[PDB]
């Protein structure tokens, strides 16, 4: 089960 | 029996071929569930095992919304470490990220994890307490502050304490049969006439789930560890594992030597010896 | 920038048994970076049905890839797995041993 968001670097 | 569940990402930039390459794939455990790639028709997320591929496509949609996120905030980022590093645009760089829980024999959260590395030496990670970052270089600090001020820790240890290990539940409970299994090593051994005054003994561990165990070789029931031939783990592909350890006997001495085999599908470590 | 060179073990699934059928298995693993090139041989002749699993890496970002097919073991036909990657000068060519 994948997270979300996903921030960028 | 301890457990866990983890994602791995890999980004790779091609210059002039288009769009970067990006693989996701998710564990349980050493069992490999589901596979998500750039260069695929789908364009889905899709199952590697047969007991996820119980779950609908509600569960299938929205891994496959999830995992499509992923990759857009991994091609920015690409360009991102590129400036920051001032590197040119014709060179191709690796971008990695590992995330996921593990719980213990009582089925708890005992850890989580969020690392993430450019061109395979470590660029930022989430430290245990789950609240801080282990930055490697002042690029990585520029990352560090970034996440401090949108406060991405406290989100990732909410994933990583709740939702991570709920799903791992709720994972080994759907597919019990492939997942809670224990498959104890098929071991035998193997004599080889090198020369004439030596010979190789080679002890097996064959067919066995999960991954971790332990093969050694003893002399008078001293670890020969220095003069052991050990190979890493390999996957059998049908979801076992194997593995071997040798030692070059000297003639006449096959007794000496005991093969020892450490392995959770045992009730007790087996001892060997050639006889 | 990092390069680790791929370790290549070659073997069968299951204990080779002339006549019957199996699958040949070539792992290569700890290296770096993931472009890398992996052949199965007969005879020296490439097989051409090779199937991989899906990209993954270790603790320490090294990667590694199984490439497999099914094949039939017997006494006469040799086998071999042969990589390319940027830390290898040319083709390392690693042999079946069916003791190994």
């Amino acid at each position: 089960y994948l997270k979300e968001p996903v921030h960028g670097v | 029996g301890s457990h866990s569940m983890r994602y791995f990402f890999t980004s790779v930039s091609r210059p002039g071929r288009g769009e970067p390459r990006f693989i996701a794939v998710g564990y349980v455990d050493d069992t490999q569930f589901v596979r998500f790639d750039s260069d695929a028709a789908s364009q889905r997320m899709e199952p590697r095992a047969p007991w996820i591929e119980q779950e609908g496509p509600e569960y299938w949609d929205g891994e496959t919304r999830k995992v499509k996120a992923h990759s857009q905030t991994h091609r920015v980022d690409l360009g991102t470490l590129r400036g920051y590093y001032n590197q040119s645009e014709a060179g191709s760089h690796t971008v990695q990220r590992m995330y996921g829980c593990d719980v213990g024999s009582d089925w708890r959260f005992l850890r989580g994890y969020h690392q993430y590395a450019y061109d395979g030496k470590d660029y930022i990670a989430l430290k245990e307490d789950l609240r801080s970052w282990t930055a490697a270089d002042m690029a990585a600090q520029t990352t560090k502050h970034k996440w401090e001020a949108a406060h991405v820790a406290e989100q990732l240890r909410a994933y990583l304490e709740g939702t991570c290990v709920e799903w791992l539940r709720r994972y080994l409970e759907n597919g019990k049969e492939t997942l809670q299994r224990t498959d104890a090593p098929k071991t035998h051994m193997t004599h080889h006439a090198v020369s004439d005054h030596e010979a190789t003994l080679r002890c097996w561990a064959l067919s066995f789930y999960p991954a971790e165990i332990t093969l050694t070789w003893q002399r008078d029931g001293e670890d020969q560890t220095q003069d052991t031939e050990l190979v890493e783990t390999r996957p059998a592909g049908d979801g076992t594992f194997q593995k071997w350890a040798a030692v070059v006997v000297p003639s006449g001495q096959e007794q000496r030597y005991t093969c020892h085999v450490q392995h959770e599908g045992l009730p007790k470590p087996l001892t060997l010896r050639w006889e | 920038m990092i390069q680790r060179t791929p370790k290549i073990q070659v073997y069968s699934r299951h204990p080779a048994e002339n006549g019957k059928s199996n699958f040949l298995n070539c792992y290569v693993s700890g290296f770096h970076p993931s472009d890398i090139e992996v052949d199965l041989l007969k005879n020296g002749e490439r097989i051409e049905k090779v199937e991989h699993s899906d990209l993954s890496f270790s603790k320490d970002w090294s990667f590694y890839l199984l490439y497999y097919t099914e094949f039939t073991p017997t006494e006469k036909d040799e086998y071999a797995c042969r990589v390319n990657h940027v830390t290898l000068s040319q083709p390392k060519i690693v042999k079946w041993d069916r003791d190994m």
